[PDB]
């Protein structure tokens, strides 16, 4: 539009800008301050406004750096409310929050930008079938199956997962989803960012000789940004898939990476911003502005936005707010543990926490449920004998509860995965392994017909039979 | 209340208990006349200015306007505190406190043309008689919003609201959706 | 009004223009540590100010009417 | 003529004074607070600008108690930061903050003194020297080592010996390293002052005979004396 700013304060991240009285812009209301840079006249830094303090200025959050505004510049309000360009121009860049491509190649169109913060998806309109998902991995296809067209989430302490484990699952996945996957790199770390980029790239998906044809579409709000743009690039991530589920009726993938980081940027702009704390330092509206990211993301009866959030449990304290508020949206929950990932378990999923909606039995297969209620029972007995073991010695217990630790141990040991992107961390290949083979694994593991086997046989294996052979291979490494 | 309230409430018991009422609203109006025009408000503001220049030139803007006494007392214990930097709000607030004190109550009435002064007066007895206030004072403002009469915003300030006007149509409309 | 004021109009903006400088202001408070400066309304965020005695300091805090 | 200002705004024991527009005394510069505290007048509240809060208003920390000031005497600036007495007159005497002897036996000579706030001295001028030294107990001489030249910290909470090595320590070295010991006890149980001065006068490192001799200076800030004080001991 035309309505000149002047900004009036400059606060940290968080700009207050003290428009005309009549011409006032609203609230979520994109800003482009005309502002110098560090060297030379012309630079746009976007900011949108987050509340309307009534001295005639808004307070606005900052998309680029704070650093180089004047108290005084001229800043004219847009009067959309940040929009971001969608479509098939989308495919194959790596996006900024603001919508710009990051990747250096020539820029995208704005024929069908898109508003980035709109209002969910109304209840009338909601498509809930029910259908289990093969990912690739042992123990989250089996004790924790993922609903497909659903939310899915990979919580865990600082470093036990939930980034090779979201590496691997687009490794998978996004070769066989006909629709493309919406990878959003919240507040990640940026290389881990270049990482998924140069996988992307070698794996076929992002096909840079045709780069519109591309199965993905990336926005990075990477670590490195201020507390503005990893507070919207997960709606930006939401507003690209948004479109393609409700225009291109396609069922999309997005990987929102540390979804943590949509709550912990909340907090430093809320700090700022003039809203009370809350509990132990996030912001007032931490359930809000967190279901007004995950609300965003459901099957919609013209598509099925299936999703994979890792969650960042901050130091695994799992009853902190910025998991807490996640747990009762994310449907397929998968929590990952740096207790099951100090003893070299990987994948670190914790056999009992991650828990899924989708292990009722009509759903998941009544055999498949058994075994799944099996496997879990003796991981709980495992984890109440670990007083009596540590303490009074292995031996102290039963001679049937000892064929249950060792066939707990048996079971846990089992549910490890050589992955194909972390075989630069094990050194070993990585071996894909479907559902039914892991039911047929678990299925003679713990039926005792296998008690046998040396236990270090079913550590990082991909299937049973590999298992024995692992076996035969200890055996004879053992004599010679 | 608000400081600024509370300084005008201190200005009008001053007006009250000295019989100079009438000349202090006035002059209050002429304050706030002057205390607009940004230059004079940033001067007045912007401490690094040396109290004895501001309070200098506060002299003789007194006595170049010819202020009341009192009022120039006020306005100088404003700037010998560091809360003249709502003197704009004190003085605006001050309209509220000398009517309410005094028994005049403000109201706004909006019409689509220029109001007549024997139906404003008419409006003036419906007002007076539904608030009990005195002298009631009618302010009114030419709007294009409405169609076709009145919107009385009488009240402590603006809150209660009466209206033969464009409302008569937004609710038919309104309440003609129903649903 | 301020019609026959305009000498004393002179004076005001006269003062104003002693005391409004470009990219240049008082020390309201300097604190232990910080530093409270008034103006500089051309400055922005982190832009090294002199005190002209000898130590810089960065501006942090742009605030209304007092760089922090 | 250092100029002078009124006390304005007092808060426990930390005063606001409101100077002339003109001149504000710099950061950590002591304001000697002038005025009567008894029937007589001692003018012995000495105070220390911490912050300018603008206006022609200082926050000041008065180094002793602020009770008998009333809002509206006259203070002084000295120009420089509080002054305490160093050099041979310093040995042998239990020094307060201010600079004072409170054991009440000899007035220091004052012509050879350093304001108590100093930079830091630049990393030019450090030591290459690591040598270990022998304390005289097993356990801090055999785990951890002390370090001659260098700042040996005890931590350790309350009743549990975090006094008595202190005091030991001082035993077995005061007289060996003929370095002359400055005991600056800061928040200390005055109780354990008189104790420690005793001590020193039992052992002989100080002497009651000569001060010049006496090669150690206490200086007491005890458990007492609002925390003006304490902060600068
Ligand atoms: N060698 C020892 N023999 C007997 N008692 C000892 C010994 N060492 C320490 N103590 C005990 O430790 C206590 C001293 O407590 P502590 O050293 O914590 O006081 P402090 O807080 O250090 O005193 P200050 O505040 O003066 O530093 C004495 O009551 C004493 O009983
Ligand atoms: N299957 C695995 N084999 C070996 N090491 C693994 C495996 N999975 C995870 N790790 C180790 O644990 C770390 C967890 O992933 P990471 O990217 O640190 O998670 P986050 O992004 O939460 O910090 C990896 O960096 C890797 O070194």
């Amino acid at each position: 539009k035309k309505n000149l700013g002047r900004i009036a304060q400059i606060i940290g991240p968080v700009l207050d800008v003290a428009f005309p009285p009549g011409k006032m812009p609203n609230i979520y209301n994109a800003l482009i301050v005309k502002g110098r840079d560090t060297a030379g006249q012309p630079m746009n830094v976007t900011c949108e406004v987050q509340q309307l303090l009534g001295n005639n200025r808004v307070r606005a959050v900052a998309m680029s750096a704070t650093d180089g505004l004047t108290r005084g510049m001229e800043v004219i309000d847009t009067g959309a409310p940040l929009s971001v360009p969608v479509g098939g121009a989308t495919l194959g860049r790596i996006f900024n929050v603001l919508g710009e491509p990051v990747d250096n190649l020539g820029p995208v169109d704005t024929r069908t930008t898109s508003p980035i913060h709109r209002s969910a998806p109304a209840f009338t309109q909601l498509d809930t079938k029910l259908s289990i998902f093969e990912t690739g991995i042992k123990v989250v296809d089996l004790l924790a199956p993922y609903r497909r067209g659903g939310k899915i989430g990979l919580f865990g302490g600082a470093g036990v997962g939930k980034t090779v484990l979201i590496m691997e699952l687009i490794n998978n996945i996004a070769k066989a989803h006909g629709g493309v996957s919406v990878f959003g790199g919240v507040g990640e770390r940026t290389r881990e960012g270049n990482d998924l980029y140069m996988e992307m790239k070698e794996s076929g998906v992002i096909n840079e000789q045709n780069i519109a044809e591309s199965k993905v579409a990336l926005v990075y709000g990477q670590m490195n940004e201020p507390p503005g743009a990893r507070m919207r690039v997960g709606l930006t991530a939401l507003t690209m898939a948004e479109y393609f589920r409700d225009v291109n009726e396609q069922d999309v993938l997005l990987f929102i990476d540390n979804i943590f980081r949509f709550v912990q940027a909340g907090s430093e702009v809320s700090a700022l911003l003039g809203r009370m704390p809350s509990a132990v330092g996030y912001q007032p509206t931490l359930s809000t502005e967190m279901g007004s990211l995950q609300e965003r993301i459901t099957s919609t009866k013209e598509g099925s936005i299936t999703s994979i959030q890792a969650v960042y449990v901050p130091a695994d304290d799992l009853t902190d707010p910025a998991p807490a508020t996640t747990f009762a949206h994310l449907d397929a929950t998968t929590v990952l543990s740096r207790g099951l990932a100090a003893k070299g378990i990987y994948p670190a999923v914790d056999p009992l926490d991650s828990t899924s909606t989708m292990l009722q039995p009509r759903i998941v297969g009544e055999e498949h449920y058994e075994i799944a209620q099996r496997v879990k029972e003796t991981l709980q007995r495992y984890k109440e004998l670990q007083d009596i073991i540590a303490i009074l010695g292995l031996d102290e217990l039963s001679e049937e509860d000892r064929l249950t630790v060792a066939r707990a141990r048996k079971i846990e040991r089992f549910l490890s995965q050589p992955f194909f992107v972390a075989e630069v961390f094990t050194g070993s290949p990585g071996k894909y392994v479907g559902l039914a083979e892991t039911i047929r694994g678990f299925q003679l593991i713990l039926s005792g017909e296998l008690d046998s086997l040396p236990e270090q046989a079913f550590y990082l294996v991909g299937n049973i039979d590999e298992a024995t052979a692992k076996a035969m291979n200890l055996e004879m490494e053992s004599k010679l | 209340d608000s400081t600024a309230s509370r300084y005008a409430s201190a200005l009008a018991d001053v007006a009250d208990v000295t019989g100079t009422l009438e000349a202090t609203n006035s002059d209050v109006e002429k304050l706030i006349r002057i205390f607009s025009e940004e230059p004079v408000y940033y001067f007045f503001a912007n401490p690094v200015i040396s109290i004895d220049n501001k309070r200098s030139v506060l002299d003789e803007i007194i006595t170049t306007s010819g202020l009341q006494p009192h009022t120039a007392n006020f306005i100088n214990i404003l700037i010998d505190s560091e809360r003249i930097n709502l003197v704009k709000e004190i003085l605006n607030e001050f309209e509220d406190v000398f009517n309410k004190i005094t028994g005049t109550e403000v109201a706004v009435v909006t019409s689509v043309v220029k109001l007549e002064n024997d139906h404003l007066a008419q409006i003036a007895k419906g007002v007076q008689k539904i608030t009990g206030a005195k002298n009631v004072r009618i302010k009114t403002v030419i709007d294009p919003s409405l169609v076709a009469g009145f919107t009385i915003r009488y009240g402590n300030e603006g809150s209660k609201l009466v209206d033969m006007s464009v409302k008569k149509q937004l609710e038919e409309i309104a309440a003609q959706l129903e649903m | 009004a301020d019609e026959i004021s305009k000498i004393i109009r002179e004076r005001i903006e006269g003062y104003n223009r002693e005391v409004k400088v470009v990219n240049t202001g008082t020390v309201l408070q300097v604190g232990d540590g910080i530093a409270r400066i008034h103006g500089l309304d051309e400055v922005m965020a982190g832009e090294l100010v002199e005190f002209e005695e000898g130590t810089i300091g960065i501006a942090l805090n742009l605030e209304s009417n007092n760089v922090g």
